[PDB]
Parts: C-alpha cells; sequence; structure tokens
C-alpha cells in the first residue's frame, strides 16, 4: 500500500530528523567551479570533490546576513529537513558544514537547469508535459506532508530538470515540520494562497493552491495571478478570479478551479479523501502513479548534456569570494547546524 | 493578449521569496 510505503518511509526519516548528521565534510575538499545561482542570504555555486571527482551544487549561506534577514530558525529547519528526507524527487544532500563565516550545504548536482529556464524559453508546456512534471509533484507532496511537512515554495525557480528528464525540488529554506497550524508570512508572491495574504494561521494546504498555480503557469506561460508590483498580485489572488486561456482542456479547468479554491473546506488536497481526489481527478486518468515514482515514463523532454560539470543550462552570475573570517560569527544561533 | 501583458511585465524574471 502507499499507506504502508509511507508509514515504513516516516520511521526511516524519524531516525534522522532526531539524530540530525553534522560536519561531513570541509570546504577545502572541494574545488568551487561556477555560480548556479544566487538569493538574499548567500550562493550555490557548482563544486567538484577532489577525493570522487563528483560535481555536487553547494549552497553557501552567510550567516551574519542570515541574521539579519531573521532567517536563523527557517536555515535550521532546512539542513535538518533536507538530510532527513528521502524521495525520488528531492535533492539528496551528500554533506553539510560550517566555518567562521558561512554555512555549506552539498547537494547532488541538477545539470539540466531550471524549469524556469526551459518554460520561459519554450514559452509553454503541452498538456502532457505540464501533466508529467506535475505528476511528481503530487507524489513528492503526498511524500512530505505524510511527514508533517510544509513546503511553502513551490516555484519553477526551484525546481530543476535532471539527465532523465524528471524533476529534482530543491530548495527548502521554508520548509518546516508543523502538525496544525502556522503563520509566517513567507513564499513567492505569485504562488502565496489567499490564507497567506489574510493572515491567518495556515497548513499544508498552501502547497496544493501553490501546485494549482504551477500547473497553469506551466500550460500557459503566465502565471494565473501577475502583475508589475506584488500588492496587485495579492489583490488579484483575494479576489482569487482566475480566467483560463481559451487552448486549456475542459479538465485542466476543472482540476484548476479546485486547487486554486479560495474555500479550504472546498480545495483539494484538503478534504476527506486527502490527495487522492487529485491522484483521481480526470486530468490525472493516464499518469501510470506507480511509472512516474519508478522512473519508467519518458520523459517528454531531456535536457542538452554537453559533458560532466557542464553548466549550459545555467545563466551566469557575478562571481564572488568565498571569504572566511579568522573570527567565529553566530556561533550560538547555529550551533546545532 | 494575456502573454503579450505578461512579456511586457517586469516580473518574468526570477521571482525573490518574500518574507515579513
Ligand atoms: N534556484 C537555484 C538557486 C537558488 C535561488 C534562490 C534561493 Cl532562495 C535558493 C537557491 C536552486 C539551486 N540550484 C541548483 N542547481 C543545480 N543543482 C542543484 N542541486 C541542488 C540545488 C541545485 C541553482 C538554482
Ligand atoms: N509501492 C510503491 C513502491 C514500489 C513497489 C514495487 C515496485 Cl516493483 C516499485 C515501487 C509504488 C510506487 N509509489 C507510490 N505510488 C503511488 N503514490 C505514491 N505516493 C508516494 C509514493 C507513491 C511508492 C510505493
Amino acid at each position: 500500500s502507499v499507506k504502508e510505503f509511507l508509514a515504513k518511509a516516516k520511521e526511516d526519516f524519524l531516525k534522522k530528523w532526531e539524530n540530525p548528521a553534522q560536519n561531513t565534510a570541509h570546504l577545502d575538499q572541494f574545488e568551487r567551479i561556477k555560480t548556479l545561482g544566487t538569493g538574499s542570504f548567500g550562493r550555490v555555486m557548482l563544486v567538484k570533490h577532489m577525493e570522487t571527482g563528483n560535481h555536487y551544487a553547494m549552497k553557501i549561506l552567510d550567516k551574519q546576513k542570515v541574521v539579519k534577514l531573521k532567517q536563523i530558525e527557517h536555515t535550521l529547519n532546512e539542513k535538518r529537513i533536507l538530510q532527513a528526507v528521502n524521495f525520488p524527487f528531492l535533492v539528496k544532500l551528500e554533506f553539510s558544514f560550517k566555518d567562521n563565516s558561512n554555512l555549506y550545504m552539498v547537494m547532488e548536482y541538477v545539470p539540466g537547469g531550471e524549469m524556469f529556464s526551459h518554460l520561459r524559453r519554450i514559452g509553454r508546456f503541452s498538456e502532457p508535459h505540464a501533466r508529467f512534471y506535475a505528476a511528481q509533484i503530487v507524489l513528492t507532496f503526498e511524500y512530505l506532508h505524510s511527514l508533517d511537512l510544509i513546503y511553502r515554495d513551490l516555484k519553477p525557480e526551484n525546481l530543476l530538470i535532471d539527465q532523465q528528464g524528471y524533476i529534482q525540488v530543491t530548495d527548502f529554506g521554508f520548509a518546516k515540520r508543523v502538525k496544525g497550524r502556522t503563520w509566517t508570512l513567507c513564499g513567492t508572491p505569485e504562488y502565496l494562497a489567499p490564507e497567506i495574504i489574510l493572515s491567518k494561521g495556515y497548513n499544508k494546504a498552501v502547497d496544493w493552491w501553490a501546485l494549482g498555480v504551477l500547473i497553469y503557469e506551466m500550460a500557459a506561460g503566465y502565471p494565473p495571478f501577475f502583475a508589475d508590483q506584488p500588492i496587485q498580485i495579492y489583490e488579484k489572488i483575494v479576489s482569487g478570479k482566475v480566467r483560463f486561456p481559451s487552448h486549456f482542456s475542459s479538465d485542466l479547468k476543472d482540476l484548476l478551479r479546485n486547487l486554486l479554491q479560495v474555500d479550504l473546506t472546498k480545495r483539494f488536497g484538503n478534504l476527506k479523501n486527502g490527495v487522492n481526489d487529485i491522484k483521481n481527478h480526470k486530468w490525472f486518468a493516464t499518469t501510470d502513479w506507480i511509472a512516474i515514482y519508478q522512473r519508467k515514463v519518458e520523459a517528454p523532454f531531456i535536457p542538452k548534456f554537453k559533458g560532466p560539470g557542464d553548466t549550459s543550462n545555467f545563466d551566469d552570475y557575478e562571481e564572488e569570494e568565498i571569504r572566511v573570517s579568522i573570527n567565529e560569527k553566530c556561533g550560538k544561533e547555529f550551533s546545532e547546524f | 493578449t494575456t502573454y503579450a501583458d505578461f512579456i511586457a511585465s517586469g516580473r518574468t524574471g526570477r521571482r525573490n521569496a518574500i518574507h515579513d
């Protein structure tokens, strides 16, 4: 049973959650190659592990910047959660460590680039293409939510395409283990459920709403709620009036009305029958959930691979030195990292 | 067209996370 698979999956998770791995490498073990992306409290770099010659993506977080942005507890969540999970569509954390200045998370390198890049370039995905990605997210959230985790930042910028054309969810910066309700305003404006905007307690249902936004964005090529400033996006979301492209199939529209549902008693994912309302929807009738999980389905798109350590599927970013202070910064705040 | 309006908007690039 999936119930039973997930039961056992939780026992595995809980062991790692209660006794987290810590300090499993050192910066000098890696050669830094190139910046793959950036964010407010740091960057992600392509690196090579000298001892194996394996290439990895190393997220580097400046501890002082994390403190300023009030992301201490969120960063601790991120690392504690990522070291404990195990699912085909979650990027693996290979190593983590810290030094005087920074925290480091060394993860598997996903060479095909961001969904975002391919989506913007190509314009939109066919319904079958979008459905293939959406299925992987459906299974992933089923997994995460069974572990009492809320993910809270679904978007194409953090969905990387692997060499087999399947999705890797990266980034867990807003992921949280919580039974019941939570309150933090976090996420990306276009993907926020109305509950978050309206500053209510929310739960894992915000992830199912975010799935609706993702599917719409993939199939249409633009999100259901856009504007030039975030405040204008929020006004649109809380209306929740959604218009669909004339090219959207009738099933796709019906799935999205039930995901992008302001009414929690009515939002798919949130009902008595849980994820199965989604999995059994007509739009997914052709999806073989076991073959998706097994990675037996032929991907609609396979990214270009010129070689190992190739970054051609990634944009170029300004390179900045990794400076390590001779004085320890913020030791107490990140003691458990 | 909605596509034209999107492409002309300021939010076709990578979108930053927000937090309170
Ligand atoms: N979008 C990213 C960078 C990013 C942007 C914003 C924030 Cl808040 C966090 C990270 C996400 C990780 N990634 C990446 N690329 C390749 N292989 C990987 N393996 C793990 C992560 C990555 C590079 C782009
Ligand atoms: N029982 C499975 C694992 C399995 C069993 C036998 C073989 Cl030969 C291969 C794999 C079948 C796929 N899957 C799964 N299926 C449907 N919904 C899900 N949600 C999370 C995981 C899954 C995870 C368990």
